[PDB]
RNA sequence: GAAACUGCGAAUGGCUCAUUAAAUCAGUUAUAGUUUGUUUGAUGGUAUACUCGGAUAACCGUAGUAAUUCUAGAGCU
RNA sequence: UAGGAUAGGGGCCUACCAUGGUGGUGACGGGUGACGGAGAAUUAGGGUUCGAUUCCGGAGAGGGAGCCUGAGAAACGGCUAC
RNA sequence: CGUUACUUUGAAGAAAUUAGAGUGCUCAAAGCAAGCCAUCGCUCUGGAUACAUUAGCAUGGGAUAACAUCAUAGGA
RNA sequence: CUCCGCCGGCACCUUAUGAGAAAUCAAAGUCUUUGGGUUCCGGGGGGAGUAUGGUCGCAAGGCUGAAACUUAAAGGAAUUGA
RNA sequence: AGAAGUCCAUUGAACCUUAUCAUUUAGAGGAAGGAGAAGUCGUAACAAGGUUUCCGUAGGUGAACCUGCGGAAGGAUCAUUG
């Protein structure tokens, strides 16, 4: 059992101490580690376009992803940025600015893309969304 | 300059303490007087907090003495310097401070025991009032093997680095006995 | 027997070489050895009226005075000249368990030479002036283990 | 800091004023004067927040040098002068006289007396002791000194003063039985009779007040003022007369109000 | 009435959160352990007089320096 | 214990003396992308997380240090030095 | 001339924020205003109240519980 | 030897009025109608009882014990089929 | 009255030196783990998986593993008053 005296609050809030640290999203959050991730608690950042590559999908599916090499300007970390919206890869080049954000999962890889939790959200000022609907342009 | 803050300390608990701000100015120390005994008489005004006045003794040979028996209160000069309790560096330097033991001229106590008493140690009004003192007169006669000498074991009860000024008291009693003990044995 | 340091030791403002000495006037006067009610309803050790210690830091017989807090305890040591360290226990509640935990704290107290005391001992002590570095208080009654 | 505060933000201004939140950055800063500056009335706001007289803090002043507001018999050109409880207010142009009062919410009241009520104020002794000379002198808690007090007047009573003689006239000792108005806490402007003393040594001491009504409310002693000799005060009361009244007899009060 | 001397202010306010983990801080005490311009009130007796002395600014005009509310000398009051 | 110093208590400092003081009821140390609080978000209740920012308190004026004036500053829209 | 926990009541626990009384900013988020047949003025106009752990102070209670004792009572 | 009881022990059989995801369990029951006391100990699967530090041991090793990274299951009981 | 200068003391920036700590940190080479294609050698586990499986320890082997000693059924036996 669990001890239940009136007398034993230092015991219980100790043994919660301890045991908060078993918990995945505790420990994430409380060790520090994500001051080394790439974004280094950052929503978005910023990065110059090193290589177009093209990176396979899972087992079950047969695509080419496009993905695209950033160096981060902030820390200089190289990472690897999906290009989502058919077509985009054309909007990208070799050093280019770029704004990059989550993949969505936290730094978790997302979908059939492996190793890759980053998408490309604005080339050269201009947001990925805008050249898709062809409402911009981007700046020569 | 010289703090007074607990900043610089210890914990207790032996821990040290890391500062979390520089030094004020209403904390502050300044430097000892340090009186010496000389006829260079030499008082500083030091304007302290609130526009108040602290007097600084750094050499001073005369003082306000008092003979508490004889509820008697004379301006001698200080002559030596013999017993200090907290450091002998302070009787060689002949530094003065409160509490320090001192030879005081024992003149004015004399002239004033010849006026009062009529005894070493001309009217009828005059020669009554001084056999009525006389009666019950009692010396201790330590005061007046010293007195022989003309040199009075007092103690400092001012602070000359304070108040610009060296008084005190004469020994008297157990004390007296006390501070010739330390001096016999010095 | 009390002059045990390299100073006579006097208590302030009573004159010891009074030719006119009494016994019948009023403590401190005459050359009686000075003594004081602390008030707050605490009785004087009678050892502390006829004692021929010196003790400037007594509550008694000193020159400090009880004000502030007054706090019951346990003698936790008393290896200490005139200084001893006072435990106190108490029940700290924790909230969110709705559990009391025990804690303790050491409060430094000055002890007066009228009381004799060992560790273990109920004591009884109220705030003074800052004494020294760490002490702000001096025993007022003391009640033995047994 | 380094020193004194010159500033009051209009937030941490003493509650009982009614400022308002939106009205600027900054409330008067009381001055330094016979009465606290937690507990006071500027004048400022005398005359520009309760009286109307003035519509602005250049008003204020406009008024104040004109030298037409006299406090307790003397003018004050002081705008931040912190006039307190029990404080004659006159400007002798409009001819009106007001005593500063609690009302039963806490709040000082400018409260209408006649010309002769004018010519005294109530004041709380602090202390009696010896001056300099061995002269016996008084102090109150609106910063007077009064030298060679009555005898029989102690720490806590209530003097009766002249204003235009500056002499006791008459005085109270603070006994059981005493009306009395509570100055400071949660019932402050609350009127009745002590019915015992209750003291703790070392501590503060409770002073047990019953009302007309028969409510009962205790206090420190330091937040207790005689106004009267048994059950009968010296001065006029405002029109709570002290009692304090529930919200729900406040509510009725209304209702019959608005039916009426 | 400019200027200038004298007096007062500029220790408030505004800004920031780097340091700092029983430390700051919060509630609660204490000063019988102190300072406090100012306000308010009270208080002030034993130390040529129908009223003392010498300066100095502003002003004025000789300047120095690449230069600064950098600066020297002379004449006034 | 006695002094010195300070506006004043105090190892605050000095001289001498004693061997104490804190600690699993966590001392000491380390980390904090830690100024504290009033508070903020979310909350059936209990709770979790945040609190640089306008109110209160503290601290700093590139980093240290030292001061003058002054009632009040170890001041930086004051000075001195590195 | 045994304590303490616990509980009850009281005093405190800044303001702002929160809860909440009043009030037709046209509503509302707000604000602390305002309202009155019209008034050389008046309603003493209003500008409530509640909450506020823990620790501290005081009042009543002693069931529950903790600590200290608890046949040299050698009691008075 | 036989029979009837009482206490204590290793167990067994039946049964559900119980519990449970069920297997099953007379405790694994007296649990959302949730609180007898107390110790240890778990928080998806791997990486991993690995690295490193510490400690014990002659050694073999023991005790304490991560992270980065990776992954959408792994796993339990039971059913039908093969 | 008093400047420059000067003496000692004090606070003490800052500089140099030894070592330590906290960082950042290349690094030949070694050696893990994971993912992805996916080739190779076998078939160790699942059926008595073709030597039942597994636990601890020790040795050996291209690899899965094999063997020795003790243990468990999570066994392929709840069963010999015969
Ligand atoms: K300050
Ligand atoms: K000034
Ligand atoms: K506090
Ligand atoms: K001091
Ligand atoms: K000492
Ligand atoms: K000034
Ligand atoms: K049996
Ligand atoms: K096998
Ligand atoms: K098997
Ligand atoms: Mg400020
Ligand atoms: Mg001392
Ligand atoms: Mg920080
Ligand atoms: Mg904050
Ligand atoms: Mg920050
Ligand atoms: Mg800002
Ligand atoms: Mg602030
Ligand atoms: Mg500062
Ligand atoms: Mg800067
Ligand atoms: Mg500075
Ligand atoms: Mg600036
Ligand atoms: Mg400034
Ligand atoms: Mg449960
Ligand atoms: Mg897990
Ligand atoms: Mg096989
Ligand atoms: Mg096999």
């Amino acid at each position: 059992g669990k001890t239940r005296g009136m007398g034993a609050g230092r015991k219980l809030k100790t043994h919660r101490r301890n045991q908060r640290w078993a918990d995945k999203a505790y420990k994430k959050s409380h060790l520090g580690n994500e001051w080394k991730k790439p974004f280094a608690g950052s929503s978005h950042a910023k990065g110059i376009v090193l290589e177009k590559i093209g990176i396979e999908a899972k087992q079950p599916n047969s695509a080419i992803r496009k993905c695209a090499r950033v160096q981060l300007v902030k820390n200089g970390k190289k990472i690897a940025a999906f290009v989502p919206n058919d077509g985009c890869l054309n909007f990208i080049e070799e050093n280019d600015e770029v704004l990059i954000a989550g993949f969505g999962r936290k730094g978790h890889a997302v979908g059939d893309i492996p190793g890759v939790r980053f998408k490309v959200v604005k080339v050269s000022g201009v947001s990925l969304l805008a050249l898709f609907k062809e409402k911009k342009e981007k700046p020569r | 300059g010289i703090s007074r803050d607990s900043m610089h300390k210890r914990r207790a608990t032996g821990g040290k303490q890391k500062a979390w701000r520089k030094k004020r100015k209403y904390e502050l120390g300044r430097q000892p007087a340090n009186t010496k005994l000389s006829s260079n008489k030499t008082v500083r005004r030091v304007r302290v907090r609130g526009g108040n006045v602290k007097w600084r003794a750094l050499r001073l040979d005369t003082g306000n003495f008092s003979w508490g028996s004889e509820a008697v209160t004379r301006k001698t000069r200080l002559l030596d310097v013999v017993y200090n309790s907290s450091n002998n560096e302070l009787v060689r330097t002949q530094t003065l401070v409160k509490n320090a033991i001192v030879q005081v001229d024992a003149a004015p106590f004399k002239q004033w025991y010849l006026t009062h008493y009529g005894v070493e140690i001309k009217s009828n009004n005059v020669q009554r009032k001084l056999e009525k003192r006389q009666q019950g007169r009692t010396l201790d006669s330590h005061i007046e093997e010293q007195f022989s000498g003309g040199r009075l074991l007092a103690c400092i009860s001012s602070r000359p680095g304070q108040c610009g000024r060296a008084d005190g008291y004469i020994l008297e009693g157990k004390e007296l006995e006390f501070y010739m003990r330390k001096l016999q044995k010095k | 027997a009390e002059q045990t340091e390299k100073s006579f030791l006097k208590q302030p403002k009573v004159f010891l070489s009074t030719k006119k000495a009494d016994k019948a006037k009023r403590p401190g006067k005459a050359g009686n050895r000075f003594w004081k009610s602390v008030g707050l309803g605490f009785k004087t050790p009678r050892e502390a009226i006829d004692g021929t210690y010196i003790d400037k830091k007594c509550p008694f017989t000193g020159t400090v005075a009880i004000r502030g807090r007054i706090i019951a305890g346990t003698c936790h040591s008393a290896k200490m000249n005139r200084t001893i360290i006072v435990r106190r226990n108490y029940l700290h509640f924790v909230k969110k368990y709705q559990r009391y935990e025990k804690r303790h704290s050491n409060i430094p107290a000055h002890i007066s030479p009228c009381f004799r005391v060992k560790e273990g001992d109920h004591v009884i002590i109220g705030q003074c002036r800052p004494l020294s570095k760490t002490v702000r208080f001096n025993v007022l009654k003391v009640v033995p283990a047994g | 800091a380094r020193g004194l505060k010159k500033h009051l933000k209009r937030l941490n201004a003493p509650s009982h004023w009614m400022l308002d939140k939106l009205g600027g950055a900054f409330a008067p800063k009381p001055s330094s004067g016979p009465h606290k500056a937690r507990e006071c009335l500027p004048l400022i706001l005398i005359l520009r927040n309760r009286l109307k007289y003035a519509l602005t803090y250049r008003e204020v002043q406009s008024i104040l040098m004109q030298r037409h507001i006299m406090v307790d018999g003397k003018v004050r050109t002081d705008k931040t002068y912190p006039a307190g409880f029990m404080d004659i207010i006159s400007i002798p142009k409009t001819g009106e006289n007001y005593r500063l009062l609690y009302d039963t919410k806490g709040r000082f009241r400018l409260h209408s007396v006649r010309d002769e009520d004018a010519k005294f104020k109530l004041c709380k002794v602090r202390s009696v002791q010896f001056g300099q000379k061995g002269i016996p002198y008084l102090n109150t808690y609106d910063g007077r000194t009064i030298r060679y007090p009555d005898p029989l007047i102690k720490a806590n009573d209530t003097i009766k003063l002249d204003l235009e003689t500056n002499k006791i006239v008459d005085f109270i000792k603070f006994d059981v039985g005493n009306v009395v108005m509570v100055t400071g806490g949660r019932n402050t402007g609350r009127v009745g009779v002590i019915k015992n003393r209750e003291k703790h040594k070392g501590t503060f001491e409770t002073i047990h007040v019953e009302d007309a009504q028969g409510h009962q409310f205790a206090t420190r002693l330091g937040n207790v003022f005689t106004i009267g000799k048994g059950t009968k005060p010296w001065v006029s009361l405002p029109k709570g007369k002290g009692i304090k009244l529930t919200i729900i007899e406040e509510q009725r009060k209304r209702d019959a109000a608005a039916q009426a």
